[PDB]
């Protein structure tokens, strides 16, 4: 179909966030079987291999930002694989990895489409700046290189000379949203950038929110969506193993609520599963629930809805 | 057919685990569930915990809840299992059989029928070491029997096991080679004998003696002491 | 967690007719338990999934019943190819326990063990150990005590026993005593006593040797 | 500067716990982790537990699970570890030091400097007593060599 | 979990030239790791980090490299106020376990020890007690087996030694061979025997004293 003909993009990438671990990020979702899964419905399912990420050693950091020349390049390398497998009519599954991905993941998508709606699906904002950070982790800045309208507000950080500015501030929606920080307050405020944060998911229920979301997106002109979802805006109930999570978050239910809208647009057209950390869980059990978590939102992506599927034949025979 | 590929015989003191692959193949993965049943020598059989490979479920047993994990590959249908804390009551063989996923679309399954063909696990701490061959063996000779019961006495070896022949393997009647037992100084003895008359003296008989995991040979000719 | 219990522990019956074995549950399996076949050193084969209906390459032979707490398993036209330890397995109940244990032997008119002993090697003296090994060799059924004794006065806990499988042809067992005493131990004492005792013995059959006699 | 004074040398026999108070001081907490690291003598060092001080991450090690338990007082940034059953193996210096904590807003930190000064906790079930004093050193005295070695 | 190993195992280089350490990842840490300097009784300073960066104090001296399996710690000034154990510790998985140990000892020219031996006092001997301890100051390098006897039949199980830190001055080491045995055994026998055996010594030095001889 046109939908779910999928270009799965391994990424094991962790030079963004500190807890290392995130390398099993590729590795671990596709030993759960996710092409496997997905290749009982109707799914194209292509592997493109995961990237090699070479080890720049002379990796000096920025003031506060670290590891800034080995993002730029996984990101550049990334977004030249994903533009190639966009330019073969696919959709970019890329699944890593941590969000500092997302730079190249959705940089090479805007390559072949230019307008782009980003539905970014976080506890965090993830949109400081190299001069508002705290942390300077790059798993908490992608968004900052990727709005225009932050253009002039970001130095040039090496390794980040290719990043073009691609998406606008009124083309990007958040769900999730539970840790914010004040420079991230100040700027998602200042853009006015349309965001759900668990407030507003609380109030409205996760139905209106996803009506309104793609009412906000696609309400004015049919567009190609770009998921980008992270495993620490579910709560960490369902998924415990990854890098940074925050309680109170969206259960699994509206998650699996969240793809299933997406997907009957049938516009998705980029997938992004970042932060999931293997590493991390107390138990292999809790490893087991954030992997069968993360699957299954991937495949409530590509079609597998709830209420069931069938082939479109007769089965009483 | 309907297959499971185990790997490998692997001897751990008792330290870090013996996680052993189960591959399946033939099969479809994804729609039944490995269980792992363990056995000690001389003994019943254990059953030591079952994954789904639908979801996950790990489903341990009593006395182990805690030392044993258990893991899926399903991109390579091989289920693994680990363990913790090993000791050396854990000297089994481990075999892993398909109990079939209890979930809802996955068929009716009860009763075990891939088997894998087992995976020797001896859990101990002794040192890879050559075997001792110290016999006795008239060659025959007398001390009044017409049988010349003979034989050699394998001690001192680790780990299992080795490989007994009488004159490269050509003397085969009266070969009683027997099962192997683990000394308490954790090292292993066997021994092996054959019977022959008291009217062939002209018998050069001679075990061959080989322990690979040592790559070890002792080739023992044998020959009687002075009567009169 | 229920005790599955196998009323014949050993079975030893010859080429010929049933072999009715039994499974006993602790509780109402109802119909859902299994059968196997652990030949010696290999993988346990299935022979009966549910009770009944013979699984999947079974050759004619091997039909059990049930429902719901003492099982039969019926081996209607023997086959010696079958002389292997059979396990009752119940399955809808967690966890998971199996049978016991049903060795079923070969049945031959009971032989008498050949008993044999040996010294150690004086290749063994120049390391310092004496390992004395008695060989009961070719018997039927597997019973045997072997008593060791310093000069007639009884040894323990060095004692080591290798019982063997059944054998193909003759269906007789055989049996090594190992023994492992010291250097110093061994040269304390002259008489070293192999008291044997089987079935066919009326007597118990005591082999010896003296230090440095052969 | 940033310290982290610790309290205190303590014995117990088998035993109830040996509670470690590991007090931060000159660093903002809340906006970091404290770690522990036990070290038996004439031994290397184990990683033992790690609390983030931001919300109360518990995150012990291995053959201990269980045994352990850390709190923190950050009122007065102080950081706890507890123990349970105790024996004779955890005869060590128990030392805690700062990660960082794994959040989103707190900063980068992997590599332990504030250290504390540890904490000497042997774990026996002995009496306090006297020690008892049986040398013999002549005074030198001769029995052939110039230089005379003694003790006590 | 992932060991963490280190080359050299001890090391010994005089004040001067370069000292190059070891740390051998088992995975892939990948620039993640960290250096320490754990002097004896103190607490684990921080030498580097992240592989590199030189953290926050140091002098001049103690860069190091990696990325990201088999790590270097480079002393190229040597500066004999840095002889200290030293320990790698990876960070970035869990859980984090350090290195093994790097004791870099100062290297002179290797000391004889002077093997002295004490009886056990009257004191003692009105308590019930006897400690036989042969002293052996002054040697260098470390290594000493010390052999006790009961009138020339070797002892165990009562022998105790206590080893010291390299002095400041001479570079040299101490040690106590602290044998405890009873009143009873101690007044059975007369020549208690240290056989001290070290580099230096081309023959195992066996300093003696009879019971009551001096």
């Amino acid at each position: 179909a046109k939908s779910r003909t999928i270009g799965i993009i391994g990424a094991p990438f962790s030079k963004g966030q500190p807890r290392g671990g995130v390398e099993e990020g590729p590795t671990v979702l596709r030993k759960a079987g996710l092409l496997e899964k997905l290749k009982e419905q109707e799914c194209d399912v292509k592997d493109y291999g995961d990237l090699p990420f070479a080890d720049i050693p002379n990796d000096s950091p920025f003031q506060i930002v670290k590891n800034p020349r080995s993002v730029g390049k996984a990101s550049e390398q990334l977004a030249g694989k994903v533009a190639e497998v966009k330019k073969n009519g696919r959709i970019s599954l890329v699944l890593g990895g941590d969000h500092s991905l997302a730079i190249g993941s959705i940089s090479g998508h805007a390559r072949v489409h230019p307008d782009l709606g980003v539905i970014w699906v976080d506890a965090h904002t993830d949109i400081n700046t190299p001069l508002t950070t705290t942390s300077g982790n790059l798993h908490g800045q992608p968004v900052s290189f990727l709005l225009k309208e932050l253009k002039g507000k970001i130095p040039d950080v090496p390794g980040f000379s290719w990043v073009t500015p691609c998406i606008s501030a009124k083309d990007i929606v958040y769900i999730g949203l539970r840790d914010v920080d004040p420079g991230e307050h100040y700027i998602l405020k200042t853009l006015g950038i349309k965001y759900f944060s668990m407030t507003e998911v609380d109030r409205l229920g996760i139905g209106k929110v996803m009506e309104e979301t793609l009412s906000y997106l696609l309400g004015r002109k049919k567009r190609p969506i770009h998921l980008s979802f992270d495993v620490d805006g579910l709560d960490p109930s369902f998924t415990p193993a990854t890098g940074t999570p925050v309680v109170g978050g969206l259960t699994y239910r509206e998650g699996l609520y969240i793809t299933e809208e997406i997907y009957k647009t049938g516009l998705l057209s980029g997938l992004d599963i970042m932060e999931v950390n293997p590493s991390l869980g107390k138990t292999p059990e809790e490893v087991t629930r954030t992997v069968n978590t993360a699957v299954a939102i991937t495949l409530a992506c590509f079609g597998l809805a709830r209420e069931g599927n069938h082939k479109p034949i007769d089965y009483l025979n | 057919q309907v297959q499971l590929v185990q790997s490998g015989a692997e001897v751990k003191k008792p330290g870090a685990s013996v996680k052993v692959s189960c591959k399946a193949s033939g099969y479809t993965f994804t729609n039944y569930g490995i269980s792992w049943v363990r056995q000690a020598p001389g003994q019943g059989l254990e059953w030591m915990g079952w994954i789904s490979a639908y979801n996950g479920n790990t489903n341990y047993a009593q006395k182990l809840q805690g030392r044993v994990t258990m893991t899926t590959d399903t991109s390579t249908s091989t289920a693994y299992m680990e363990l913790r804390s090993l000791r050396s009551d854990d000297t089994a063989v481990y075999y892993c059989a398909r109990e079939g996923a209890y979930g809802y679309r996955s068929p009716y399954h009860n009763w075990f029928d891939p088997w894998g063909q087992g995976t020797l696990v001896t859990v101990s701490s002794a040192k890879t070491t050559a075997p001792s061959v110290y016999p006795l063996a008239p060659v025959c000779g007398d001390t009044t029997g017409s049988s010349v019961t003979l034989g050699c006495l394998v001690k001192g070896y680790f780990p299992e096991p080795v490989t007994l022949t009488w004159n490269s393997g050509s003397l085969s009647s009266g070969v009683h080679t027997f099962p192997a037992v683990l000394q308490s100084d954790l090292y292993t003895l066997s021994s092996s004998v054959t019977v022959t008359s008291s009217t062939w003296p002209s018998q050069s008989i001679t075990c061959n003696v080989a322990h690979p995991a040592s790559s070890t040979k002792v080739d023992k000719k044998i020959e009687p002491r002075g009567p009169t | 967690e229920i005790v599955m219990t196998q009323s014949p522990a050993t079975l030893s019956l010859s080429p010929g007719e049933r072999a009715t074995l039994s499974c006993r549950a602790s509780q109402s399996v109802s119909s859902y338990l299994a059968w196997y076949q652990q030949k010696p050193g290999q993988a346990p084969r299935l022979l009966i999934y549910d009770a009944s209906n013979r699984a999947t390459g079974i050759p004619a032979r091997f039909s059990g019943s049930g429902s719901g707490t003492d099982f039969t398993l019926t081996i209607s036209s023997l086959e010696p190819e079958d002389f292997a330890v059979y396990y009752c397995q119940q399955h809808s109940l967690l966890p998971r326990t199996f049978g016991g244990g049903t060795k079923v032997e070969i049945k031959r008119a009971d032989a008498a063990p050949t008993v044999s002993i040996f010294p150690p090697s004086s290749e063994q003296l120049t390391s310092g150990g004496a390992s004395v090994v008695c060989f009961l060799n070719n018997f039927y059924p597997k019973d045997i005590n072997v008593k060791w004794k310093i000069d007639g006065s009884e040894r323990q806990n060095g004692v080591l026993n290798s019982w063997t499988d059944q054998d193909s042809k003759d269906s007789t067992y055989s049996m090594s005593s190992t023994l492992t005493l010291t250097k110093d131990e061994y040269e304390r004492h002259n008489s070293y006593t192999c008291e044997a005792t089987h079935k066919t013995s009326t007597s118990p059959i005591v082999k010896s040797f003296n230090r440095n006699e052969c």
